[PDB]
């Protein structure tokens, strides 16, 4: 995943209203019982899932098994461990262990180790500080691969996105029922609203319509229409900025 | 848009500049009203340019048409372009005004 | 304390859009155009 | 149709206007939009499987 | 003159208007954290102009 | 606000001026948010920090929580080590919230916020951890979740190459936080509620400090503090 | 792209200098993203 | 101002309801004797949108079950992997 | 209506008596696993 929400244009969980009279339904918060119990069943299964991991020639065959699993191991890092092959990850954890046994750091002060016979044994470094990236590093060359035999001589979504339809179908329901119930509440001052607002919505949609293909080729735009005064009166002001 | 019927407009005007520009250059009127100025032999009469005149508006606008097309496209695009500044219904919309102020919120300073 | 000063250049648009992602170009060039400016100033 | 313009919502708000005041003179049906959703029929299947999670639950 | 022709393949006059009654205006953002995420803030509003209802619900009378 | 939120049928909003009321309390909250420092001795019935707990309850703006995260952990910076709003109005429901947003490993800011209000949260620690380290969930989420945002978007050596033949030397900057909360959670002495939770923490510390040479370098606390 | 003329405390180059300081925060800001 | 190729345009190319209903709210805003009929009449309409408001959610528990039971499932298999 | 009221009035105990029954079996799973978590982590 990123390191931010992914955005989608489908709903993803829209709201429950609060206002409806909960005495006529009494099955809202017996729905919200369900979704705190999905949520909780939810983040116990999502911890789960984030803690369950929490001339004479020589015989040379490439063979089948050459896997890095059981990896070769140098003899220096062989004997500052103590295993002869076990891994590659083993090796650096014994690795950074035997240092913190040996508290070589400091008593960068925890970059740099106090080299001790063993560390400079199995580096070949003769430094008294070294960083321990470097040190790392070098497990990474230290560790030889095995030798091969040598012989000389989904619905979730839909179901969410469908529960996501639903509540829309809901939220339109309960919204109807408002109007009205405000409207059985003030039949005066949301008719007088709607006979403002349909007329300034009657005005908004009605505010693009002079500018089609051959309503502006004609001339029954610039011409006779002073009742109009929208356009050609702008040319006192466009001329003057040089817009032309 | 359609560019069928737009082709069989654009003939029609072409068949025009092609029928004004056959004209002769020597044309000349007479109106009945000449008798009241007694025209001698050489008098030069005014009204003798009523014709010519309206024979070059005609075909020199016939050659103008793109020339204002190009302002017209300058002045449609000049005062519609902006549409919610000086319509008064637009910008006393609530989606206008919302969306006008939320184009000016500044960004938040973290901490 | 009066000073006539002249006031800061406003990226002011032409044509007006509603979304963020129409404006960022324009006023990117803006920065551009001026930053640019102003430090010779310096 | 993805996005939605200025256009588009006064359109969406004045449909929604008159739709309402329409039912009070009740010169529109709108029994078409009400017994689909409502489903009576579904209703009673969506309490039979809800029946039969008390059965099959118990 | 340096005028062109009339009968000139440019006879359109209106190709690229694109009235601000068609602009598209910022709405909300619905966001995805994963499939087990049922606890997390499920979308995003910054400066848009009409709530996630209302556009889910013309998402909903669109599809 | 506080009508709505919790969903009281006083002031019953009408839901045609629910458009209306909802950029009013966006740039509301912006308001609170940058003036929240300045309330910073926050009282007991901070009627800003018990109203905002019920309003962190409800909405389901990504950006909205982060302005109450950033409010709340601004508003208790200078706040006490006994008795604040702190220790008593989380009621144990907005916190078991707070620390169930560290397994949103896609969001990353909600993370920061998340560590950042505890992290101000933690800063007494006497009722802080104990009460963090309270639950069978609260303090059982972050034995998982805590371990694993050491390593949060950091190139960690990789073994799965090494097993189909056939170093980071950075840090993140959740990674930076996640090292600051836990070595102040090392500095929990007398092994209260955060070196017991600290104490089964560091045998799987220790394999993350191998991987990344930086985490040695951090979590020198922690490593005093095993 | 819009100049204007006003009366402030400040002179010319402060003004200057706080348009040096808010523009390169936001250059800094527009650039990031 | 001009009409050059207008003629070229016609050569070749050659409501009442919400009106009536505009004006009937505005006579129901001038006697509140149909107020009273108008509002009795929204509330009947309101009792509507509640047997519609119920019989969805009467839906939704249902379904909330169903999408439960695929992560009770999920749980149930952990009682197993964990004891393992 | 009465068809819609009929199975709009017994259905609502046959809600709250599922989730109800659903929080019993639910919850018993999470006090049989949250103990079962613990023997793990010993």
């Amino acid at each position: 995943t990123q390191t931010n929400p992914v955005p989608v244009t489908y709903p993803t969980d829209a709201y429950i209203p609060t206002y409806l009279p909960d005495d006529k339904v009494s099955n809202l918060a017996d729905l919200k019982k369900l979704i705190e119990m999905d949520s909780r069943l939810d983040l116990y299964l999502t911890r789960r899932r984030l803690d369950t991991s929490i001339l004479r020639c020589s015989i040379t065959i490439q063979l089948r098994g050459v896997d890095g699993g059981k990896v070769q191991y140098s003899p220096n890092l062989a004997t500052l461990i103590g295993m002869q092959t076990g891994s590659v990850n083993d090796a650096v954890y014994s690795i950074y262990k035997y240092i913190l046994i040996n508290n070589l750091f400091v008593t960068p002060e925890l970059g740099e180790v106090k080299l001790d016979s063993l560390l400079q044994k199995v580096l070949d470094t003769n430094a008294a500080h070294l960083p321990l990236m470097n040190v790392v590093q070098t497990v990474n060359k230290l560790v030889s691969p095995l030798p091969p035999i040598i012989l000389d001589y989904a619905e979730d979504t839909a179901k969410l996105r469908e529960i996501t339809k639903l509540a829309l179908q809901l939220n339109s329901s309960a919204q109807k029922y408002q109007f009205f119930h405000e409207l059985s509440l003030h039949p005066r001052e949301t008719l007088t609203h709607y006979l403002w607002s349909s007329k300034q919505n009657e005005l908004v949609l009605q505010g693009d319509q002079y500018f089609n293909e051959d309503a502006a080729r004609t001339s029954d735009i610039y011409s006779n229409n002073n009742n109009d005064r929208s356009l050609m009166g702008n040319i006192s002001l466009l001329y003057s900025q040089g817009r032309l | 848009g359609d560019p069928d019927t737009e082709i069989r407009i654009s003939a029609r005007i072409s068949n025009r500049i092609n029928e004004l520009e056959r004209l002769p250059a020597n044309l000349g009127t007479y109106s009945l009203d000449d008798c009241l100025e007694f025209i001698t032999k050489d008098d030069l009469s005014s009204r003798m340019d009523t014709f010519k005149i309206k024979a070059l508006v005609e075909l020199k606008s016939l050659k103008l048409l793109t020339k204002q097309k190009s302002i017209r496209q300058k002045l449609i695009n000049n005062v519609a372009s902006q549409a919610h500044h000086n319509i008064p219904y637009l910008r006393d919309s609530p989606f206008t005004a919302a969306a006008q102020r939320s184009v000016q919120i500044r960004s938040k300073v973290i901490v | 304390p009066l000073n006539w000063v002249q006031g800061p250049a406003i990226f002011h648009m032409l044509t007006s859009p509603y979304t963020q992602d129409e404006i960022i170009n324009h006023e990117m060039n803006f920065l551009k155009g001026r930053l640019l400016e102003l430090q010779e100033i310096t | 149709y993805n996005n939605v313009t200025l256009k588009n919502l006064t359109a969406f708000q004045l449909l929604s206007q008159r739709e309402n005041i329409c039912e009070l003179l009740n010169l529109v049906e709108s029994t078409e939009r009400h017994n689909s959703i409502i489903n009576p029929e579904r209703q009673r299947m969506s309490l039979e499987e809800m029946k039969k999670m008390l059965d099959a639950l118990k | 003159s340096n005028i062109p022709d009339p009968t000139l393949p440019p006879t359109e006059m209106m190709t690229r208007f694109l009235h601000p009654n068609w602009y598209a205006l910022p709405t909300t953002v619905w966001l995805k954290y994963g499939n087990y995420n049922s606890w997390a803030p499920s979308f995003n509003e910054n400066g848009t102009v009409v709530d996630s209802t209302t556009r889910g619900l013309i998402w909903l009378e669109r599809i | 606000f506080q009508c709505v939120a919790t969903g009281d049928n006083k002031w019953q909003l009408y839901e045609g001026n629910a458009t209306f009321f909802n950029e009013l309390t966006h740039y509301t909250l912006d308001l609170m948010e940058a003036i929240s420092s300045y309330i910073a001795p926050a009282m007991k019935d901070d009627h800003y920090f018990q109203t905002l707990v019920s309003i962190l309850n409800y909405t389901k703006d990504r950006y909205m929580v982060i302005s109450i995260l950033r409010s709340l952990s601004r508003l208790l910076v200078r706040s006490k080590a006994n008795e604040e709003s702190a220790a008593d109005n989380l009621d144990h429901k907005t916190l078991s919230l707070i620390v169930s947003f560290l397994l949103l490993e896609c969001d990353s800011e909600l993370i920061i916020a998340s560590l950042d209000f505890l992290y101000q949260y933690i800063l007494p620690g006497s009722q802080r951890i104990t009460e963090l380290f309270k639950s069978k969930e609260c303090s059982l989420i972050l034995e998982a979740t805590l371990p694993n945002l050491l390593s949060y978007n950091i190139a960690t050596p990789d073994y799965h190459l090494l097993q189909k033949h056939k170093f980071p030397q950075e840090l993140s900057d959740v990674s930076k936080v996640a090292c600051t909360f836990l070595c102040l959670l090392s500095n929990d002495t007398d092994d209260g509620a955060g070196s017991a939770f600290c104490q089964r923490i560091r045998p799987l510390v220790l394999h993350k400090l191998a991987d990344i040479p930086p985490l040695t370098l951090a979590l020198s606390e922690y490593m005093e503090n095993t | 792209a819009v100049f204007d003329l006003m009366t402030s405390p400040f002179t010319q180059e402060e003004v200057l200098i706080k348009e040096i300081d808010f523009l390169k925060n936001k250059l800094l800001d527009l650039q990031s993203l | 101002s001009l009409p050059i190729e207008d003629n070229y345009i016609r050569e070749v190319v050659g409501s009442k309801l919400m009106e009536c209903v505009n004006d009937a709210v505005q006579t129901l805003l001038q006697g509140d004797d149909k107020l009273g009929k108008v509002s009795d009449k929204s509330r009947e309409i309101s009792e509507k949108y509640i047997e519609e408001s119920q019989a969805i959610i009467q839906e939704l528990v249902k379904l909330t079950m169903e999408k439960l039971e695929s992560k009770f499932t999920k749980l149930c298999d952990l009682e197993t992997q964990l004891e393992m």
